[PDB]
């Protein structure tokens, strides 16, 4: 989160942080249309860096790694994917995702036009 | 790109087999040719295929196959990094 904030600060770009509790609230309440509002806010604040901290919360909520009988697809992540695909002309908004469980993350998240650039944040050195 | 030693050996063996079959078939026909049409002067032209050529190797490589899949190589890479020398001592320096 601090790294994303620092990258936003260097470019003097607004920073919007969507924590895991917000995604889980949209999932439990079955109100995933608010993701569209989030992206609209990002558009209004452009240039902006839309950061989705701990994006794997919904996957953990459905069972963690074993999960439910279904696949990796979920309502909130699906809305995020739709918005990200449509969020290509803006250019200003930059989407940054953070996840402590990359294994359970939806593979569609990593397809081109999505969060392609995976960066490993390892434990700090001396 | 990723052929194992066994795969390369199989390719070489198949090329040699193709060359042997071609040589046998050719000299057999050539022998019919003398038996069917006895030539007045005997002049053997030696072997029609004395050594393995490019076409034999191309036909053999046509059947080349990768015995070792990339998933089992991935498991071996996992075990190799399962003998990982830690991740905090790489910069160990004595106090001086």
């Amino acid at each position: 989160t601090l790294l994303a904030k620092a990258i936003a600060n260097e470019c003097q770009a607004n920073f919007i942080s969507i924590k895991g509790p917000e995604l889980l609230t949209m999932w439990f309440g079955e109100s995933e249309a608010n993701v569209r509002e989030i992206f609209d806010k990002a558009r209004q604040a452009a240039p902006c860096v839309l950061f989705f901290d701990e994006l794997d919360s919904i996957a953990k909520a459905r069972g963690g790694n074993i999960g439910d009988g279904g696949g990796a697809a979920d309502r909130v992540i699906n809305q995020i994917l739709t918005e990200m695909d449509g969020m290509s002309t803006k250019k200003n908004v930059f989407i940054i995702g953070a996840t402590n469980r990359p294994d359970i993350i939806d593979p569609a998240i990593l397809r081109p036009g999505r969060l392609d650039q995976l960066i490993y944040i390892p434990l700090p050195d001396e | 790109n990723g052929f194992s030693g066994a795969d390369l050996t199989e390719i070489c063996q198949r090329a040699c087999k193709l060359a042997i079959r071609e040589s046998i078939e050719s000299e057999i026909r050539r022998e019919r040719e003398r038996q069917t049409n006895p030539s007045a002067m005997e002049v053997e032209e030696d072997d029609p295929v004395p050594e393995i050529r490019r076409d034999h190797f191309e036909e053999a490589m046509r059947f080349a196959r990768r015995s070792v899949s990339d998933n089992d190589i991935r498991k071996y890479e996992m075990f190799a990094q399962t003998l990982q020398q830690s991740r905090g001592f790489g910069s160990f320096r004595f106090p001086s």
